Formats: structure tokens, sequence, C-alpha cells
């Protein structure tokens, strides 16, 4: 409710400043009570940093900060009450924002694991995930309606560059820890890094997100290869190894829920740019996230591990989708629902990128190739069947609907007639044909008329079985 | 009988933003003058003669819409009873042309100058063409609104407005006492030329839909300060009341120092000499007491306004710093005025509201005092003429002066705070002014019913030019025009003002929009879902629901729809040009949705809700009103009885009811020069016709009006009385006065039922029903009434060829309300003899099935024209004035309903 500027003003300010200062002073401490209280302490200062009205990591610009003691109060006062007479001395043990970001900066690129950075992950990162968004809107690059009130200089030095550097840095810290057994903190940086992804730059997509998700794609492909390896050779030992893939599918579902919430809010902020002007990498990432989904749609273990992870860790799976509506000042499956499941939420939010590759002339091939997939054909059976049926693609003259769809498609800046090579068309229909095939298996499960409410013998014989 | 067709020209009206009116205690001047010079007229651009009229019109009622209307369409000035025009040969009012005599009579031609004079005192409207007087005046018309200059024209004209001053030098001297119209421009507006009540205008990317326009009232110029009759001030506040005057004298003298004033025995603004500008004590006490009356009102106002003020601090008054004028910024004498030093004082945001209301009331008190002294508003200050640019109510004042008055009152509030007095801000009481009627608030635009979609996935966009109350979505073909979108089951709309979705009520959805935000409305009739997107981002409810509405039955289908509130502008893009859509590619193209008009040669025809009341048959299934047709017995004639279906019960609708019979009686084209049995020779030659209305016992006669209405009655007034009836007198004379013709015009010739009840002690609900009878003589134009067999004093005279509908206006107070009695009297024919040609000689009363009771519906559906007249308005110069031009012709084929005299 933005009460920081009018509640924490004069003597509450020193009070929480003492609270903020002691909680972080836990850095040089390594105790067991510290270990379990880090999630409690990390969330405590994260909500504190969003509320503190003073740029407590940027002491050099406090002379421009009216909502602080050093401007509201005279130097004659602030001496009867114990103060070090300088705003820079109030908490000397918190490194400045330029320093603090640089501290994490070398830490992530060094490949360190979570054991050597428990404070950085549990406490230092959450405050930065909350400190930086607070001082974006009151610093440079803000949209100032300051025609009458433009006289006061900005009292902080936070720009989009700082936010983007941290986000990729947090992305780098997760991939360093991508494969370890236990990490209950990934869901916590998942919920802390959302406010800072709103100002990522489009250069972030290629450098970080494509390599990280690609590793997850080849991770899932390797594991599902082991799974189908088990099922092709049935044995009583397959159970000893079914738990192996279950453990491997659990760590993947942990990693998917560690990165996908960052992609979802990233994608929402970049679809408009990707569709108005076509992007090569965006089409690649769809092919990446798409292949992971078809694994989950095909593998049965991936389905249960995704559901097991949500219920055990109490993933909201609803705030990850409603964040934009609430940020913009806006029952049935509240616990869990496949409609709001992140893996299919990622694809449904990323379908337009894949469908944008195909020209409307391929609409016949999409329905054509979907039929083969509904007949349980592999990705190579469709390719040859698409190759020999290239003359079935639609004709513009024979369809009034295609006349305008073509014209809109040809008007796109990145469209070239040379892109309609026989190998290029058959690829782009084959990749999507797998996607829309499995998606309609989920929105319409068509599992009805198989086990309907049947009341075989219960309604009159429930007493006997009890 | 058969419907008539003809080609007619479109007519448009153009007005300046100059509004004048008369009210008790109003600040506006009474006499106004303007001229219109004709530069180019093509007499016959089409097969119909070119329209061009000049005159005055009233804000509340003059709403000529393009296309159809009264008579044969092409309605302009004088085509209703709210406008008064002059085309060079006739005086136009109430859609009737009355020839008028002027030296060298001719239709308006190039190089003609028309001078229009308005005198609200009489009231009277007079014209002069090329300087010679026009021997005819409108007079004794209604004054319940503001008057503006207006010109109505068809294509092929070129005129210039001459408003005086820098907006057109007058070709002729205005008559004495009359003020140029340019003086009436309000402080917060620049002068310009605008259409009148437009629902559509051109824009950058296409046409813009426009909601109703906020309009001022003649009462908005009447200052209404808070009551200060309760002159009871606390004695401690009384003593400081004089002191507050001394201080405030210093600040507004201090501001005169900033403006450059010095001392002087003479007090002049230009000379910058001021006797008061020495000190608060040095300033003469009689000069001090000049503002004591107002200064006393300032303290009295907080008590009147509800603020609680008392002696919180007394030692603060005793000890306070005094700010003195700098010795450098020096006045002539050499003393330093010492207003109270008040830097330490701070005001709460609630207090900053009080000073605004304090400055409001202070200005209003001054304004109403000047009005009692004879002052009036004028854009150009004229001290000898008692004309003041600030002689306007507070809300109409410009911000430059509004802030100045606020600052002076702030110091006065600071002075009370400086002494330490407690000032309690009163709990603000909200109020709803309701400047416009209930119906002229929301204008609904929908596609034609032939575009109804029952399958497929469709998409369209709605850009919010403004940010106010507008709703957009999908509606069913049977959507009612007088119901808010989504208040019933006939529409699924999204209200972007506060983020709501409407269908059988409201529930939160999405976020409020901003200026330029584009709403993408998608309907999926395959999945029975409705999706709204804002700037390409799908709006969601207070849950993960990506769809606004679900499980919608297709039924008869759906149509794109939008509603615009007052002052709201929106752009509707149905996607005929797929490249024009701004967010279709981002969201909607890949999902399989199509633009609503993707393959259509012509733009989609749209229908809008026209708030012009019309008479329609009472529906057979109307929830509250029932009309039953009684047959004629031996002792009673055929009757049409009205009953209140739900009277007394919960949810009963009790409001003014306007009824008329579906068929008129037409007066003859030429008037004549200068027991109980009907005499066969008299009854077969009479031209008098009779009908009576029985007010059943229990229905209060005070709430019943009985009479006739002309086919141009569109007054759906919920507080109706005979003073609201439109009236105007057209008077003709010779070269020197000598009135030789004075006709009275109206659209409602009725008698009040309360004139026929004796002033008894009580028992106004009489045992006997009131039976008011109406007599019309079609050969003389004379109409008389009977109370209970006794002739009434009231009578009316009408011109030949007049159509009158038997009408009754009633506010129900009983289950049985009224009863049209279509009977006869001795030697007087019934109404069926006059309504039907085949029964001209049939004295037996009849009620044929065509005769039925009609009720006044406030809102109806109207078809938007496909093309509109291109009117170019510009300021031609300081002397030439403002130019109006229209060259390209436009014609529409009208369908004329004869008995209703509308097309």
């Amino acid at each position: 409710h933005q009460f920081g500027d009018d509640v924490i003003l004069d003597d509450v300010q020193v009070s929480c400043y003492r609270t903020l200062c002691s909680i972080y002073s836990l850095g040089t401490t390594k105790n067991t009570y510290v270990e379990k209280l880090r999630p409690a302490l990390g969330e405590c200062l994260a909500r504190l940093a969003a509320a503190m009205p003073v740029a407590f990591l940027e002491p050099q610009l406090n002379e421009y900060n009216a909502c602080s003691v050093y401007t509201t109060k005279s130097p004659r006062e602030r001496a009867i009450l114990g103060l070090p007479n300088s705003v820079e001395e109030m908490c000397p043990d918190i490194p400045v924002l330029d320093r603090l970001m640089a501290d994490i900066g070398g830490l992530a690129e060094s490949g360190a694991r979570y054991t050597e950075m428990p404070h950085v992950i549990e406490i230092t990162l959450p405050m930065l995930c909350s400190y930086l968004p607070r001082w974006w809107e009151r610093g440079p690059e803000a949209p100032p309606p300051a025609l009458p009130a433009g006289a006061p200089p900005p009292c902080t030095a936070v720009t989009s560059d700082h936010l983007n550097s941290l986000l990729g840095n947090i992305l780098r810290i997760i991939v360093n820890n991508l494969g370890i057994d236990e990490a209950t903190w990934m869901k916590r940086l998942a919920v802390f890094a959302q406010p800072i992804v709103s100002r990522a730059r489009p250069e972030l997509l290629h450098s970080h997100f494509i390599p990280t998700i690609g590793r997850l794609r080849k991770r899932a492909g390797k594991v599902v290869a082991e799974e189908e390896q088990l099922r092709l050779e049935a044995k009583a030992e397959a159970e000893e190894g079914e738990l192996l893939v279950r453990d491997e599918f659990s760590v993947l579902c942990r990693d998917l829920y560690a990165l996908y919430p960052l992609l979802i809010r990233y994608v929402d902020n970049n679809r408009a740019h990707w569709l108005t002007e076509p992007n090569a990498n965006a089409e690649e990432l769809f092919r990446m996230v798409g292949e992971i989904f078809i694994y989950w749609s095909k593998s049965h273990n991936f389905k249960r591990e995704e559901q097991n992870f949500v219920v055990q860790n109490e993933i909201n799976n609803m705030s990850f989708l409603t964040a934009d509506s609430k940020s913009k000042m806006a029952r049935r499956g509240d616990r869990y629902s496949v409609q709001t499941s992140l893996i299919v939420a990622t694809l449904k939010k990323m379908l337009p990128i894949g469908l944008n590759m195909c020209a409307p002339t391929d609409q016949d091939l999409i329905m054509l190739a979907k039929t083969r997939y509904a007949l349980k054909d592999t990705d190579e059976e469709v390719r040859e069947f698409l190759q020999n049926n290239l003359h079935l693609q639609g004709k513009v003259e024979g369809s009034p609907s295609l006349r305008w769809q073509m014209a809109l498609y040809r008007g796109l800046p990145g469209r070239e007639e040379d892109a309609d090579d026989p190998e290029k068309i058959v690829r782009r229909v084959q990749e999507v044909s797998a996607v829309l095939y499995h998606l309609e298996q989920t929105e319409h499960p068509y599992k009805s008329k198989k086990a309907v409410w049947h009341k075989l013998l219960s309604k009159q014989r429930r007493r006997a079985v009890v | 009988l058969l419907l008539q067709t003809n080609l007619i020209n479109y007519v448009t009206s153009i007005r300046p933003n100059i509004f004048v009116g008369r009210a008790e205690g109003s600040t506006q001047y009474g006499k106004w003058y303007f001229e219109v010079m004709v530069d180019e007229v093509v007499p016959f651009l089409t097969a119909q003669a070119t329209h061009l009229r000049v005159g005055w019109a009233l804000t509340e009622g003059y709403s000529p819409y393009p296309g159809g209307g009264e008579g044969w369409g092409g309605n302009g000035v004088g085509d209703d009873l709210y406008s008064y025009g002059f085309d060079g040969l006739h005086l136009w009012t109430g859609h009737v042309a009355r020839p008028v005599t002027s030296p060298g009579q001719h239709l308006l031609a190039p190089e003609d100058v028309v001078s229009c004079c308005l005198d609200l005192s009489v009231p009277s409207i007079s014209f002069r063409i090329n300087g010679c007087p026009v021997q005819g005046v409108f007079e004794a018309f209604n004054l319940d609104g503001l008057f503006f200059p207006v010109v109505s024209f068809s294509a092929g004209v070129k005129v210039r407005f001459l408003l005086g001053g820098r907006h057109g030098e007058f070709k002729f001297l205005p008559p004495p006492g009359y003020a140029p119209c340019h003086e009436a421009v309000l402080p917060r507006e620049r002068l310009r030329l605008e259409p009148i009540k437009e629902y559509r205008r051109e824009g950058p990317r296409g046409p813009h839909l426009v909601g109703p326009s906020r309009c001022l009232s003649h009462t908005d110029f009447v200052p209404c300060p808070v009551d200060t009759v309760q002159i009871v001030l606390p004695p401690h506040l009384e003593r400081i009341r004089e002191k507050l005057a001394e201080n405030i004298h210093e600040l507004w003298a201090l501001t005169r120092i900033e403006q450059g004033w010095t001392y002087g025995p003479v007090r002049d603004d230009n000379k910058r000499l001021h006797p008061c500008l020495v000190n608060f004590h040095s300033l003469p006490e009689p000069e001090r007491n000049y503002n004591l009356q107002m200064s006393g009102e300032t303290l009295k106002t907080l008590l009147a306004l509800g603020c609680h003020v008392g002696m919180a601090d007394e030692k603060a008054e005793d000890n306070l710093k005094k700010t003195k004028l700098p010795k450098t910024y020096m006045m002539s004498n050499g003393y330093k005025p010492a207003p109270l030093d008040l830097s330490h004082v701070r005001l709460t945001p609630a207090q900053t509201t009080l000073v605004d209301r304090l400055a409001e009331n202070g200005h209003n008190v001054w304004a109403r005092d000047r009005v009692a002294q004879g002052w009036s508003y004028s854009a150009v200050q004229d001290i000898p003429a008692r004309r003041n640019p600030r002689l306007v109510p507070y809300r109409l004042l410009d911000e430059a002066t509004k802030r100045s008055n606020r600052d002076s009152l702030c110091q006065a509030v600071r002075t009370l705070l400086g002494y330490g007095y407690n000032i309690e801000p009163p709990d603000q009481e909200p109020s709803q002014v309701e400047n416009q009627s209930r119906w002229d608030r929301v204008r609904i635009f929908r596609a034609e019913k032939s575009y109804t979609v029952q399958s497929g996935r469709w998409y369209f966009e709605f850009e919010a030019v403004t940010t106010g109350e507008m709703r957009v979505g999908w509606a069913r073909p049977e959507l009612r025009p007088d119901v808010e979108l989504g208040a019933d089951e006939l529409a699924y709309v999204f209200n972007g003002h506060r983020g709501q979705r409407w269908h059988l009520g409201s529930e939160p959805f999405g976020r409020p929009w901003q200026s330029g935000d584009v709403v993408g409305c998608m309907i999926d009739l395959t999945e029975n879902t409705i999706i709204f997107t804002l700037n390409g981002e799908v709006l969601m409810s207070d849950s993960g629901s990506e769809t606004a509405f679900r499980e919608i039955e297709i039924g008869d289908g759906f149509l794109p729809v939008c509603s615009l509130g007052p002052g709201q502008v929106g752009h509707l893009n149905l996607g005929q040009d797929v490249s024009s859509l701004r967010f279709f590619a981002i969201c909607g193209l890949q999902e399989g949705f199509e633009p609503f008009a993707i393959n259509m040669q012509r733009p989609v025809t749209t229908w809008f809700s026209k708030s012009l009341p019309q008479f329609e048959p009472v529906p057979p299934e109307h929830p509250h009103y029932e009309v039953a047709r009684m047959d004629g017995t031996v002792d009673t004639p055929p009757c049409l009885r009205l009953a209140h279906r739900t009277w007394g019960s919960q949810n009963s609708l009790v409001e003014m009811l306007f009824l008329r019979l579906s068929l008129p009686v037409q007066f003859h084209q030429h008037f004549r020069c200068t027991d109980n049995r009907d005499d066969p020779e008299i009854i077969l030659n009479t031209t008098t016709y009779y009908y009576s209305v029985r007010v059943f016992a229990g229905q209060e006669p005070s709430c019943v009006w009985v009479g006739w209405v002309t086919p141009d009655y569109h007054q759906h007034d919920m507080n109706f009385d005979l003073s609201k009836v439109r009236a105007v007198t057209v008077t003709m004379g010779d070269e020197q006065g000598n009135v030789h013709s004075s006709l009275k015009c109206s659209n409602c010739y009725m008698v009040w039922g309360g004139d026929f009840v004796s002033p008894g002690q009580q028992g106004r609900i009489s045992h006997t029903d009131l039976v008011i009878g109406c007599l019309v003589d079609l050969a003389t134009g004379l109409m008389t009434f009977t109370a209970n067999g006794k002739e009434s004093n009231t009578f009316f005279q009408v011109e030949p060829n007049t159509k009158l509908f038997p009408a009754v206006f009633v506010l129900p107070t009983h289950q049985n309300v009224i009863q049209f009695e279509l009977g006869k009297q001795k030697n007087i024919m019934p109404l069926s003899a006059a309504m039907f040609l085949s029964e001209r000689k049939n004295p037996a009363p009849q009620c044929p099935p065509r005769l039925e009771v009609q009720m006044l519906m406030p809102v109806s559906w109207s078809r938007m024209p496909n093309h509109f007249l291109q009117v170019e308005t510009r300021r031609a110069g300081e002397r030439l004035g403002w130019a109006v031009q229209c060259q390209d012709p436009l014609t529409m084929m009208a369908l004329h309903i004869p008995e209703e005299n509308r097309c």
C-alpha cells in the first residue's frame, strides 16, 4: 500500500534499520538455528526492503531523500536521540549496491554451489530481489510527471541494467546447482525473482535462457530414454529402476519449477515483440520447451512427478499466472489443476511462436500430420509422409479465407519466399504437429464414456463391503 | 395509407460555443446580437432546393439527427419548437413556414447579411436582412435552457459567422442595448464552431464514436452561496473577525506591492496608488470596514459549512511573529506593513479541501451581490456598463483566477491556524447533480442484426480514446436500447473504467484502461467462451480464468456492441482492413480467430440508441401497464381502459405516463368564414367531434392531464406540468409595428385535472369519477373542454391542416387509472367519424382495431447513416469571422409515415 513514505518516517526508521541491520549481521554466523531460520529470515527482510523508504544501499544520494530523518529532522535534534550523526554510519556492515551486485556477480560466474553461498541464496538475494524493484520507480529511467516537481534530483542510482544483471546472475546460480540432489530453495528464488524479471532486456533470451532450458531438454530426453528403455524390457527388476527414473523425474520436475516461472513472466513480456517482428531464437526456444512437453505428455512418470511436486511443496500455480493482472492494478482447482499446470501453461503461452513459423498454406498439412500422430507414428514417419504429400498444401485461390491470411503473413518483415524450401516446410509442420496433437489430449482428455458414474453395486451394497 | 418515398438532402447544424440564458439571479446579460454573412449558395445542387436557415436554438431539446425526423426529414432550425429560424422569406418554428415581409424579399443569396437579435427580457427574437427590418418576431417562448446561435444548411453553402470583436466585424450596428455574442464566451473555453449533439466524428485511423455531451444549464449561472442567515458567532470569534479583516487587508495589499502598487490618496489599479498600502492600523478604519462584512462572512461560513471552530489556543494569539515587507521592495511613505508571519503553519489535506469550498462561497457571495447591483458577465470588461469578466459562478471561473482566490482564503485559514484555533473539517456529504436526464447518459452502438454470428471464432478491437464509463462486448439481436449493457441477459460486455464484466450484474474482471488502450473482444462459438484482451494481453478474473464468460448458449447469435457515457469517445474497429488492427497478430491470429468483417466490401452498418422519445404501442406483455378494449354497451360507448398490473405490490413502477391514441384528427384545409335525440340534419352537417376521458375514483385528478398532442411531441418529462409545454408566438406587422397577425404555436393542448376539483376539506378521492370531455371543431380550429358536463374556461385555437392525437398524461395512483371513452354527445359526432373517411357520416361510435393506445418510449434504435456531410469550419480572420462550408451533396431515400408526419 506504499505506506513506507508516510509510516516509517522519523523514529520507526531507526527501529527497523536496527531490525534490518541485525538480521543481515548473521552473515559471519554458521549455526543450526541459523540454517532453519534462513527461509523465515530471508522472507523477513525481503518484505522489509520493499518497505524501507531510505536507499540503505546507496548512502551517497540521501541528501536528495526527503523521506528520511536527515532531511525532516534538524541537526539540532537527532542528537538527543542516539545517532552517529551520519547516514553512512547507520549500518556500516552492508556493502553498497554497486559492491553488493559485484559480490554476487563473481560468485555466480565462479560456479560455486549452494553450500558456500547459503547466506547469498537465502538472504542476500531475496533483499536484492526486493530492494531493486523499489528504487527503479523512484530513480532514473522512471516516467516522471515532474513538469512542476522536476527540481529535486533523484536520490538513488537504480536502472534497468542493475535489474537485468541480477536476473541473469540468479539464472546463472540455478544452472550451477542444476543437477544436485536436494535444493528446497529453488522454489524460493522462483518466487523472489518474479518482480525483477519485468525489466529484463531482450538480449537476455539468447545468452542465458536458451542454454539453460536446452540443458533441461537434453536432461529430460536422456531420462525418458532410460524410461522407455525400462518398459521395452519388462522385468521384476524394472521396479528397481522405476524408482530411479522417479527420482530423476523428481529432480527434473524440481528444476522445471525452478526456471519455468521465470520463463513464463519473461515470455509474457516478449511475445508482443516476437510476433510483430519474427525472431529466430524465440522459434528455437519453442522447439525446446515443446520437446519437453511431448515427453511429459508421453511419459507417465513425468505426469505424476509434476503433480507430486506441486502438492508437497504447496506451489500456488495461480500467482505465477495472475501476477501481471495484480501488478497492473486490476475454488475448483485451487490446490492443483492441469489447466493451470506450469508445463502446459508454458506451451500454451508459447504456442503462438511455433504457429507463427508455419504459413497458412500449411494448415492442411497440420491436420494431415496430426492424423498420423493420432495413429501413433514417430517423428520420422511423419517426415516421410509429409515429404510425399507436399502437393496437398492449400491453394489461395480456392479459399477466400486464405486470401487475407497469406497477405497478412507476406506483410511480415522477416518473411522471404526462399524460406519455403521443401525441407523447411516439412520440419515446421512436423514440430508443431507433435505439439497441437498432445495439447488437445489434455484440454479435452476424452477419458469420459470410459469410466462414468456407474454405481455398479455400491448404492445398495455399501453396507456389506463396510 | 401507403408508405411514401422520396429523396431528401441531408441537413446539418453548426453553432458557436456561445450559450446565453435567463434565470432569477443569473449572472448573464439579457440582450445579444450576431450576424451571418452568406458568401456562396448553389440554389439547386440536387433535385431538392438547398437548405439554409439562421436563428437561435435551445440547448435542452434541439437535437436534429442526420437523416429522418419530423415531416420529410432534413430537419434544421425551426423544424421543432426548440429552434427559431429565418431563411430569407419565412419564419420557421415547429416545422411550419410562415411568410414574412421584408423590403426586397428573396431566399438567402450570396452577399446577404442576416442580423439576429435575442432579447431574453420579453423574450423576443427579431431579424434584419441587409439592414432592413424583417416584419416578424418570435416571442413568448420557453426559457428553460440556454440559447445559442445556429445555422442549418444542406450541401452547397458557404457562410461566415460575425460575432463581433476579433471574431467578425459587424456589417451593421447592433441595436442599442444588445451585446455582441463574442462577449458570452466563458472564461474556461475558447470560441469555436462545433456540431450539435454528434454521435460520430472523423478521426486519425477512422470514425470515432461519441457519447452524449455534457451541457450547462441556465441555472449554472446562478450563484448559490451557503446560507448565512444564522448570524450567531461565538464572542471570541466575533472579536477576531475584525482582526482577520486587518490581516487579510495586508496580504492582498502585499500582493499589490508585488504588482507594483504604492501609496496614494487615489485608489487606482493602473496608477498603482493606494491609501491602504501603509499598514493595517494606518489604513483608514472606514476603508477597513469595507471588507468587514465579507470578513465576518468568512468566519460565519465554517459554522454554516459545518466546520467546528473554537478557542483551542489563546496564548498562541498573544505571541506570534510578524512578517514585514522588505525595505528594498518599498512603497512611498516609508512604513512596513506587518501581516502575521505564518511559515510555521501547516494544513492537512482535509483542510486544503475546506479552503476550496471557502473560496467557492466567497466568490458566490460577491457574485450574487453584484447581480443585485446590476452587474453581468462579459468577456470584455466594461466598468460603465457594469460588465465584469469575473461575474461568473465559481465552477465556471478560469483556473488563473480560481487559484488566486484560493490563495487569499488559504492565508485567512492560516491566520486562524496561526492564532491556534481548532478547525474541524466537516464530514463531506457526497451528492449527485444529475445534470442530464436518465436516458441521455449512455449511447449504445451495435452492428445491424443481419451481421449476427451463430458459429465460428470472431475478433474486433475497441480503442478507448477517453478513460471514462464505456462498455464493449457482445450482445444479442433483441438487445433493448434503454437498458445498461450487461444489466440483463442480452449482453456480455467489459467495463474498462473500473475493470468489471457485466452480464446479469457486475463482477470484477481485468484492470482499468488508459487513454489509447485497445480492448480485443473475442468470441468462440465453438467453445462457447468470450475472451477480452487489453493491449494484446489476455485479461483474467480474480482467478486463473482466461475467459470472461463460459457456457454461453448460441441461441439467436451475437453482435459486437459498445456503450459510451457522457463525454466519452471510443473507436470501434471491426477489422474490415486486417492491417488496421493493432493487436490481432499479437493475440487472436494464431488462435484461429477472424476479424468480424474480414471479407466485406462495405463497412458494417451500425445502429445506435437514439434518445428521442417516440410513441409506441403498449406491449401486450408489459409488466406494469395493461390496456383492455371495452365493447360498447347500451349505456356506455367503446372504451380503452388502462390498469396498473402491479399496483401496491413490491417493485411496482410508479412514474409519469404519456399516452396517446394511435390515430390523429386533421383539421380542415380551409376554415369557415367568421329525450336526448340527435337532430338528423344537424348531426349530418356538424364538424364538431367529441371524446371523453374517465378518471376512475382513487386516481388523483391532480395527476391527470387530458387533451391533444401534435405529431411532434417528444417531451418525456418526469416532472411534467402545463408550464413545461412548448409554446411560441409568431407576430407579424407592417412597416411600422401595427401587429396584424399573432399566431400561438404549441405541441400539447391539454387541461389539468386539478382545475376540476372543488377545494373541499378532504375526500379528494371522490365517489364520482371525473369525466373530462374534449371538443374539436375541424372547420374552425377551436377546441373546448368540459369538466363534468360544465364548460371549462380554457380553450385553444389551431391553424388549418393540424393533426391532433387524443392524449392523456397521467401519474398512476390507483389500479384503475384512466379510460378513453370514444363516445359522442347530442348533435356531435364521435372520433371515429373524424379518424376514418368511410365513417364521416356514421354517428355510431366505433373503436376499430387500428385505434389503440400508445405510450412514450424514451429510447429507440436508429440506423447510422453510411456517409455524413463534410463540413469545414475555420476562422477566416479577424474581420471575416468564422467560416462554414459544405460542398459535397448527400441524399437518402426517406420512408414517410403519413399519419405520424415523420420519416
